[PDB]
RNA sequence: UGUAACGGGGCUAAACCAUGCACCGAAGCUGCGGCAGCGACGCUUAUGCGUUGUUGGGUAGGGGAGCGUUCUGUAAGCCUG
RNA sequence: CCCGGCGAGGGGAGUGAAAAAGAACCUGAAACCGUGUACGUACAAGCAGUGGGAGCACGCUUAGGCGUGUGACUGCGUACC
């Protein structure tokens, strides 16, 4: 049972870094270890690594113990876009990376 | 147990039991071929190398079938000097299978 | 009249980049260089026809000279003495022989030594 | 409460790149 | 200062290599409260190997 | 195209290519490069031409038995279905009923009917007369076409 | 489809050879297209057709005339004021392995199966070695 | 800058002029098999086919033939839950 | 009804012909960015191919030899206007 988060307000390599090292463990570790990163990707991983184990015991009537990673990607949501003054006459716009996080646990 | 033969200049060379695709051959879908002009026989070490041909012996076989092969582009170009040609080409092929070797 | 012509392109740029499947980089994901990729594949392949025609003439005189050193004989001497011999066997064929059947090109070397001896 | 998030994207119409006055060759 | 080509993906993950973020490799548990905690650090309740500070 | 002459920017200077104007022919909401204006598409064919024309048309209808000739066909009341019951076990399916002189009923017995024209008898044309499938002719007419193709 | 000699198939021999009295040139040619490969009838060119050779006592190998001082080996190192040189007699006292392998490697192809080629050049220069176990032929040239 | 005034290796001939004997070596020629244009031999045209030579590198630029897409007649028919 | 801050975002349920038709909504390619499988990847020098071409998995298989994604290794080769 699978659980999304799209618009999330963080960049797609700065959400990478967290979720290379909780594929192919077990969802007892890939929570302490969610919690004892300090980014905040891993805030923005957990609560969504706790809300599919949330919605596989109540949707699915799966177990805890049972349960393994298997799958976890992510994709690039789309950017609002405003400006930034630069001087000497010039203006620039700046792209703020938002993220659409995917968590894929399954049972056997 | 194998012949060497002439077929439209592009030699030939098999055993027994086993096709052998060459031209548009101009004998229909069943009929037969002799090679009269056939170049070599070999059976183990019972050899001769006629000069120019085996005298006596020849291998006919019968005409299996046609067939349209392979299309290959054909690119020719010149860079910056404003030209260049495409073309088109299959080969009409046919195969046949040795039935009679002849020493 | 107004011919809103998405149609014939998308489809004409899709056959280049179909074509260049397999080229590394972005010469199989951008067109703008998938059309200069095969123009080339075509004008290497052009010449390699005829190419591959001089190299694999190049290679079947190669195993003939090699059971010719095996057996005891130059190569102007053999191509001699089988022109003696009158025979039309092509380079192809004689590289043939001599890949498996010894004694038959054997033979064939004692024939070359008793046109010429 | 609810959300409306598309503002400005403006170049702001303003000057663009330099100039210079570092004299090149010239003598004789 | 100024680059006179488009690199690619290839060498922009041949950089992104090194990137290589760990995990804590493994916790560590009290013995009169039981949780894992960081090693060499207090817990969460104030416990560090028997005391309760605050 | 609305705007003005006045360029967007000066020439020389910042790195852009050389722009013309707000109304600019390969520009986004520019002007058409060769746009047309509002014309006619009358030709001009021959009174020789046009009466060739007509004699050839009225030939392969001849050679090929679409055209049929009766003396008369009218109806003496102003309602169409009787002329489509008429035509219906006359057993017709296209017709194109040229009438001799004027005629207000069968006139009258047009106006919904759809492979049926009650044409007058000078006013043909030769591509409503390969349009329509089957074709009568009366009498009444015969001659006065004939007075003009001469 | 003539035959390509694929490499798990084809062998390898062990030859011995003892150049005492034997020139560089008439000797490092048919030291290269033995492990070249082409004496065999089943050589290929893409695909390594190679021998083992083993060529004792190669402080022996003479080259007549007045080269065995004025034969001059040129090499250049990579630091700008670093090129040097070592002439023959120096070298044939010094290193004498370097004086044939350098000469095959001239006559060898040039290449990843060039290196590949030059990976069998088991040459040493004394009156023994330790491939005997492989019970090699004494092959003449 | 680095050998660096045979392309390198190496060569007392694997150099130089003579003579003889062969071989490799271009898309050049020959042979096989198809494609198209001009002159031509008989089509009593099939608007050419059994004939038969010969031609076919190519910018600018003169011809010759076609492919492909949106609206119009054919089009109240045909195609489709 | 549950996760979460009463939240934005998501898995259910009811409709709905379909809800990867869910309001940022008909159809949704390409530049670009990720996961999965197999091959390839550390003595290897350059418009990155092309002609040969070994290994490996899948796909038919009369076991032959072919379909396909690869690409040991070599002859050749200096983009477009
Ligand atoms: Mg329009
Ligand atoms: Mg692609
Ligand atoms: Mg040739
Ligand atoms: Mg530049
Ligand atoms: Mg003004
Ligand atoms: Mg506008
Ligand atoms: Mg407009
Ligand atoms: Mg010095
Ligand atoms: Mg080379
Ligand atoms: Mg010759
Ligand atoms: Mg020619
Ligand atoms: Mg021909
Ligand atoms: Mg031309
Ligand atoms: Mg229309
Ligand atoms: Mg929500
Ligand atoms: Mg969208
Ligand atoms: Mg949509
Ligand atoms: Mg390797
Ligand atoms: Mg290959």
């Amino acid at each position: 049972t699978i659980a999304k988060h799209r618009h999330a307000r963080s960049s797609a390599q700065k959400v990478r870094l967290v979720a290379d090292l909780i594929r192919g463990k077990k969802v007892s570790q890939a929570l302490d270890i969610l919690t004892y990163t300090n980014k905040k990707a891993a805030v923005l991983v957990k609560k969504v690594l706790e809300s599919a184990i949330a919605n596989a015991e109540h949707n699915d009537g799966a177990d805890i113990d049972d349960l393994k990673v298997t799958k976890i990607f992510v994709d690039e949501g789309p950017s609002m876009k405003r400006i930034m003054p630069r001087a000497k006459g010039r203006a620039d716009r700046i792209l703020k990376r938002t993220s659409h996080i995917t968590v894929v646990v399954s049972d056997r | 147990m194998y012949a060497v033969f002439q077929s439209g200049g592009k030699q030939h060379r098999v055993s027994e039991g086993q096709t052998v695709r060459l031209e548009k051959l101009d004998i229909a879908t069943g009929e037969t071929v002799e090679f009269a002009e056939v170049l070599m026989i070999a059976n183990g070490e019972e050899v001769k190398i006629g000069v120019p041909f085996v005298d006596g012996g020849v291998i006919k076989a019968e005409v299996v079938a046609h067939g349209r092969g392979e299309k290959v582009k054909i690119v020719k170009f010149r860079r910056r000097k404003h030209y260049r040609k495409q073309q088109g080409h299959r080969q009409w092929f046919t195969d046949v299978k040795i039935t009679g070797i002849s020493a | 009249a107004r011919v809103k012509r998405g149609v014939i392109a998308r489809a004409r740029h899709k056959k280049i980049l179909k074509q260049a499947k397999g080229y590394y980089g972005a010469r199989s994901r951008v067109y703008r260089v998938a059309f200069q990729a095969v123009i080339k594949a075509g004008q290497y392949a052009y010449r390699d026809r005829r190419q591959r025609k001089r190299q694999f003439r190049q290679l079947w005189i190669a195993r003939i000279n090699a059971a010719a050193r095996q057996n005891g004989i130059s190569y102007s001497k053999f191509i001699n003495g089988l022109k003696k011999a009158s025979v039309e066997i092509d380079r192809k064929i004689l590289a043939d022989i001599a890949v498996f059947d010894k004694v038959a090109f054997t033979a064939l070397v004692e024939k070359a030594k008793a046109a010429l001896a | 409460a609810a959300a409306a998030a598309a503002a400005a994207a403006a170049a702001a119409a303003a000057a663009a790149a330099a100039a210079a006055a570092a004299a090149a060759a010239a003598a004789a | 200062a100024v680059q006179q080509n488009k690199p690619t993906r290839s060498k922009r993950g041949m950089r992104r290599s090194h990137d290589a973020l760990t995990a804590v490799t493994s916790l560590s548990v009290d013995k009169t409260s039981g949780e894992k905690h960081l090693r060499h650090h207090i817990t969460a309740d104030g416990y560090y190997r028997g005391r309760k500070v605050i | 195209v609305t705007g003005s002459g006045k360029k967007p920017w000066r020439q020389k200077g910042t790195g852009r290519a050389r722009s013309g104007s707000i109304k600019s022919p390969i520009w986004r909401s520019g002007g058409v490069t060769f746009a047309a204006r509002p014309q006619d598409h009358s030709q001009k064919v021959n009174k020789k031409m046009y009466r060739g024309a007509l004699k050839s048309i009225l030939s392969e209808l001849v050679r090929q038995d679409r055209l049929i000739v009766v003396e008369k066909f009218s109806v003496e009341a102003p309602k169409t279905k009787l002329l489509a019951q008429k035509l219906k076990d006359m057993a017709l399916e296209d017709v194109l009923i040229i009438t001799g002189e004027l005629d207000e009923n069968l006139f009258l017995a047009a106006r919904n009917l759809h492979k049926v024209d009650v044409r007058d008898a000078t006013g043909i044309d030769p591509v409503s007369l390969i349009a329509f499938d089957k074709v009568v002719m009366t009498a009444d007419a015969v001659k006065q076409v004939e007075e003009m193709l001469a | 489809k003539t035959f390509t000699a694929k490499p798990e198939t084809v062998k390898r021999d062990w030859y011995v050879v003892d150049a005492t009295g034997k020139t560089l040139g008439r000797l490092a040619t048919e030291l290269a297209r033995r492990l070249r490969g082409k004496h065999k009838a089943e050589y290929t060119p893409h695909v390594d057709t190679g021998d083992y050779i083993i060529v004792l006592n190669a402080d022996k190998v003479a080259v007549t005339g007045n080269k065995r001082t004025d034969k001059v080996y040129y090499h250049h190192t990579g630091h700008i004021g670093g090129i040097k040189q070592a002439t023959f007699e120096e070298m044939i006292a010094r290193r004498p392995e370097r004086v044939i392998e350098i000469a095959v490697k001239g006559m060898l192809p040039k290449g990843p199966l060039g290196r590949a080629m030059f990976r069998k050049l088991k040459v040493y220069a004394g009156n023994e070695h330790n491939h005997a176990a492989q019970q090699p032929q004494v092959l003449d040239i």
